[PDB]
């Protein structure tokens, strides 16, 4: 019922478990890259490059 | 918390009653809450849980005859007995139900069927 | 698995000439095989009983 | 069914002596055992749960073991709060079992 306290109420839960072995990661989050500001000498790093 | 259970008292057989227990110092819609009864000379007897959700569990021979409930509003349970029967008279007592089980007993209603 | 198709001239069997062979899919796998077969799907002309 | 039995139904010790009480059941129920403690005209005391656990206000005096048929309470030494009657609950998420009670008195002469 939608009438509970909130030590009943229905509550989603998701366990986002990660997991490592001898195998490469196929599943990253590297969502962070910068922009492109060019013909400067700068620190490049194209992805590991 | 305080459990105090009110109506205690006579009933003829096949009768229906209404015994009531005020939960005071938490609040009835966050923990479970049973009804178990204790016979004149035996043990105890759990025979209903009322779970905070409103999912009432009944005992096979209370169910379809006992109904489990809680006013949240008012923070009492209450245990409606139908179709009573002479084996049904015992010290009753409101309790609260826990992941370790039952640590708030109440005071207990008096319940003779004759 | 790597993968190659050559449009070179059709012959009698493995002709001469070279041409390097790219990867697919890098299956992160590499669990060992003993036996090796070839499946083979039986020709047919879509009208034969 | 699970019935569990208690031994001395009449027993007289004193305080300071240990109360050694078994409760006994007919077949394996691996930890779901409980031991409580109920005065006449009170309502049973949860004094220890899983049979090992020792209940949270429940004097560490109360040393609860045991396991599938059976199990143990034992009064290191007996005191005044401990002259009461004592029952082993089988533990069942329904009406479950209880024990028939074993009554500790004070002897005397």
């Amino acid at each position: 019922r939608p009438t509970y306290g909130v030590g009943h109420q229905p509550y989603r839960v998701v366990v986002l478990s990660f997991e490592l072995l001898h195998a490469p990661a196929t599943v990253c989050g590297p969502k962070k890259s910068t922009n492109l500001v060019k013909n400067k000498c700068v620190n490049f790093n194209f992805n590991g490059l | 918390v305080q459990l105090v259970e009110s109506g205690g008292g006579l009933i003829q057989p096949g009768g229906s009653l209404r015994l009531s227990c005020a939960a005071s110092g938490i609040i009835v819609s966050r923990n479970y809450m049973s009804w178990v009864r204790q016979a004149p000379g035996k043990g105890l007897e759990w025979v209903s849980i009322l779970y905070a959700g409103g999912s009432s569990f009944y005992a096979e021979p209370v169910q379809g005859r006992f109904t489990v409930s809680r006013d949240n509003s008012k923070n009492t349970l209450f245990l409606e007995m139908n179709s009573l029967r002479v084996e049904d008279t015992a010290v009753y007592y409101c309790a609260r139900d826990l992941q370790w089980g039952i640590d708030i007993w109440g005071q207990g209603a008096m319940v003779t069927v004759s | 698995i790597y993968s190659k198709h050559t449009p070179i001239n059709l012959g009698r069997d493995l002709p001469q000439g070279f041409s390097a062979l790219e990867p697919l899919v890098d299956l992160p796998i590499g669990i060992n095989i003993t036996r090796f077969q070839t499946l083979l799907a039986l020709h047919r002309s879509y009208l034969t009983p | 069914d699970i019935q569990m039995t208690q031994t001395p139904p009449s027993l007289s010790a004193s305080v300071g002596d240990r109360v050694s009480i078994s409760c006994r059941a007919s077949q394996s129920t691996g930890s779901w055992l409980a031991w409580y403690q109920q005065k006449p005209g009170k309502a049973p005391k949860l004094l220890i749960y899983k049979t090992s656990s020792l209940e949270s206000g429940v004097p560490s005096r109360f040393s609860g073991s045991g396991s599938g048929t059976e199990f143990t309470l034992t009064i290191s030494s007996l005191q005044p709060d401990d002259v009461a009657t004592y029952y082993c609950q089988h533990y069942d998420t329904y009406s479950s079992t209880f024990g028939q009670g074993t009554k500790v008195e004070i002897k005397r002469t």
